[PDB]
Protein backbone atom coordinates (compact mmCIF):
# COMPACT_ATOMS: atom_id res chain seq x y z
CA UNK A 1 0.00 0.00 0.00
CA UNK A 2 1.66 3.18 -1.27
CA UNK A 3 -1.42 5.43 -1.73
CA UNK A 4 -0.06 6.43 -5.17
CA UNK A 5 1.76 9.80 -4.80
CA UNK A 6 0.78 12.32 -2.12
CA UNK A 7 2.58 15.02 -0.14
CA UNK A 8 5.18 12.45 0.80
CA UNK A 9 7.12 12.95 4.03
CA UNK A 10 10.93 12.97 4.21
CA UNK A 11 13.29 11.91 6.97
CA UNK A 12 13.94 14.58 9.59
CA UNK A 13 16.82 14.35 12.11
CA UNK A 14 14.75 15.97 14.90
CA UNK A 15 12.06 13.33 14.36
CA UNK A 16 14.61 10.54 14.79
CA UNK A 17 16.02 12.28 17.86
CA UNK A 18 12.54 12.51 19.41
CA UNK A 19 11.90 8.82 18.70
CA UNK A 20 15.24 7.93 20.30
CA UNK A 21 14.40 10.05 23.36
CA UNK A 22 11.05 8.26 23.62
CA UNK A 23 12.83 4.89 23.55
CA UNK A 24 15.23 6.03 26.28
CA UNK A 25 12.33 7.28 28.41
CA UNK A 26 10.52 3.96 27.95
CA UNK A 27 13.65 2.10 29.02
CA UNK A 28 13.87 4.27 32.14
CA UNK A 29 10.19 3.69 32.96
CA UNK A 30 10.64 -0.07 32.54
CA UNK A 31 13.70 0.13 34.80
CA UNK A 32 11.81 2.03 37.53
CA UNK A 33 9.29 -0.74 38.30
CA UNK A 34 9.07 -2.77 41.51
CA UNK A 35 7.38 -6.17 41.44
CA UNK A 36 5.69 -7.21 44.69
CA UNK A 37 4.49 -10.69 45.67
CA UNK A 38 0.89 -11.87 45.28
CA UNK A 39 -1.28 -8.91 44.15
CA UNK A 40 0.43 -6.07 46.03
CA UNK A 41 1.29 -3.02 43.93
CA UNK A 42 3.46 -0.06 44.86
CA UNK A 43 1.64 3.32 44.72
CA UNK A 44 3.90 4.46 41.86
CA UNK A 45 2.74 1.54 39.69
CA UNK A 46 -0.41 3.38 38.56
CA UNK A 47 1.59 6.45 37.55
CA UNK A 48 4.02 4.23 35.66
CA UNK A 49 1.16 2.47 33.87
CA UNK A 50 -0.46 5.76 32.79
CA UNK A 51 2.56 6.44 30.58
CA UNK A 52 2.16 3.29 28.45
CA UNK A 53 -0.68 4.61 26.22
CA UNK A 54 1.38 7.68 25.28
CA UNK A 55 4.47 5.65 24.38
CA UNK A 56 2.56 3.02 22.40
CA UNK A 57 0.70 5.78 20.57
CA UNK A 58 3.85 7.68 19.61
CA UNK A 59 5.53 4.45 18.47
CA UNK A 60 2.47 3.58 16.36
CA UNK A 61 2.50 7.07 14.86
CA UNK A 62 6.18 6.70 13.96
CA UNK A 63 5.52 3.30 12.41
CA UNK A 64 2.58 4.59 10.38
CA UNK A 65 4.39 7.67 9.08
CA UNK B 1 4.73 -9.41 86.78
CA UNK B 2 2.36 -8.47 83.96
CA UNK B 3 -0.41 -7.89 86.50
CA UNK B 4 1.75 -5.68 88.68
CA UNK B 5 3.39 -3.70 85.87
CA UNK B 6 0.30 -2.08 84.30
CA UNK B 7 -3.50 -1.92 84.34
CA UNK B 8 -6.13 -3.98 82.49
CA UNK B 9 -6.05 -3.24 78.76
CA UNK B 10 -8.42 -3.10 75.80
CA UNK B 11 -6.16 -4.51 73.10
CA UNK B 12 -7.03 -4.68 69.41
CA UNK B 13 -4.29 -6.33 67.36
CA UNK B 14 -4.39 -5.02 63.78
CA UNK B 15 -2.53 -7.55 61.65
CA UNK B 16 -1.57 -6.43 58.14
CA UNK B 17 -2.15 -8.95 55.35
CA UNK B 18 -0.78 -7.99 51.95
CA UNK B 19 1.33 -9.29 49.10
CA UNK B 20 4.48 -7.86 50.67
CA UNK B 21 4.14 -9.68 54.01
CA UNK B 22 3.96 -13.02 52.20
CA UNK B 23 6.67 -15.55 52.99
CA UNK B 24 8.85 -15.32 56.09
CA UNK B 25 7.27 -12.07 57.26
CA UNK B 26 3.88 -13.77 57.54
CA UNK B 27 5.31 -16.55 59.72
CA UNK B 28 7.04 -13.99 61.94
CA UNK B 29 3.78 -12.04 62.24
CA UNK B 30 1.91 -15.22 63.18
CA UNK B 31 4.43 -16.14 65.86
CA UNK B 32 4.60 -12.58 67.19
CA UNK B 33 0.81 -12.32 67.45
CA UNK B 34 0.66 -15.65 69.27
CA UNK B 35 3.38 -14.62 71.73
CA UNK B 36 1.89 -11.19 72.40
CA UNK B 37 -1.49 -12.83 72.96
CA UNK B 38 0.27 -15.01 75.53
CA UNK B 39 1.03 -11.87 77.59
CA UNK B 40 -2.64 -11.02 78.22
CA UNK B 41 -4.61 -11.81 81.37
CA UNK B 42 -8.18 -12.61 82.35
CA UNK B 43 -8.84 -8.97 83.24
CA UNK B 44 -7.84 -7.91 79.71
CA UNK B 45 -10.03 -7.84 76.60
CA UNK B 46 -8.55 -8.56 73.17
CA UNK B 47 -9.72 -8.91 69.58
CA UNK B 48 -7.63 -9.59 66.47
CA UNK B 49 -8.39 -7.97 63.11
CA UNK B 50 -6.77 -8.02 59.69
CA UNK B 51 -6.92 -5.84 56.60
CA UNK B 52 -5.67 -6.13 53.04
CA UNK B 53 -8.04 -3.69 51.31
CA UNK B 54 -11.14 -3.94 53.52
CA UNK B 55 -10.75 -4.85 57.18
CA UNK B 56 -12.39 -7.94 58.64
CA UNK B 57 -12.37 -9.92 61.86
CA UNK B 58 -10.01 -12.89 61.81
CA UNK B 59 -12.28 -15.05 63.99
CA UNK B 60 -15.97 -15.44 64.84
CA UNK B 61 -15.64 -12.72 67.48
CA UNK B 62 -16.86 -9.37 66.23
CA UNK B 63 -16.50 -6.79 69.01
CA UNK B 64 -14.18 -7.85 71.89
CA UNK B 65 -13.69 -10.96 74.02
CA UNK B 66 -12.22 -11.53 77.46
CA UNK B 67 -8.71 -12.97 77.25
CA UNK B 68 -9.65 -16.33 78.74
CA UNK B 69 -7.76 -19.54 78.00
CA UNK B 70 -10.37 -20.38 75.32
CA UNK B 71 -10.82 -17.06 73.52
CA UNK B 72 -7.04 -16.77 73.23
CA UNK B 73 -6.87 -20.24 71.66
CA UNK B 74 -9.61 -19.33 69.18
CA UNK B 75 -7.74 -16.16 68.22
CA UNK B 76 -4.47 -18.09 67.87
CA UNK B 77 -6.06 -20.62 65.52
CA UNK B 78 -7.69 -17.84 63.50
CA UNK B 79 -4.39 -15.98 63.11
CA UNK B 80 -2.61 -19.22 62.24
CA UNK B 81 -5.13 -19.81 59.42
CA UNK B 82 -4.44 -16.44 57.77
CA UNK B 83 -3.38 -15.66 54.19
CA UNK B 84 -1.66 -12.75 52.46
CA UNK B 85 -3.26 -11.04 49.45
CA UNK B 86 -4.21 -7.64 48.11
CA UNK B 87 -2.97 -4.06 48.40
CA UNK B 88 -2.62 -2.44 51.82
CA UNK B 89 -5.09 0.27 52.88
CA UNK B 90 -4.30 1.81 56.28
CA UNK B 91 -7.16 4.33 56.16
CA UNK B 92 -9.68 1.47 56.37
CA UNK B 93 -7.91 -0.74 58.90
CA UNK B 94 -7.49 2.10 61.36
CA UNK B 95 -11.05 3.33 60.81
CA UNK B 96 -12.16 -0.25 61.60
CA UNK B 97 -10.01 -0.61 64.72
CA1 LIG C 1 2.04 -4.09 51.58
Amino acid sequence: VVRKYAKKITEWPPFEYMILATIIANCIVLALEQHLPDDDKTPMSERLDDTEPYFIGIFCFEAGI
Amino acid sequence: YIQGAASPKDMLILVDVSGSVSGLTLKLIRTSVSEMLETLSDDDFVNVASFNSNAQDVSCFQHLVQANVRNKKVLKDAVNNITAKGITDYKKGFSFA
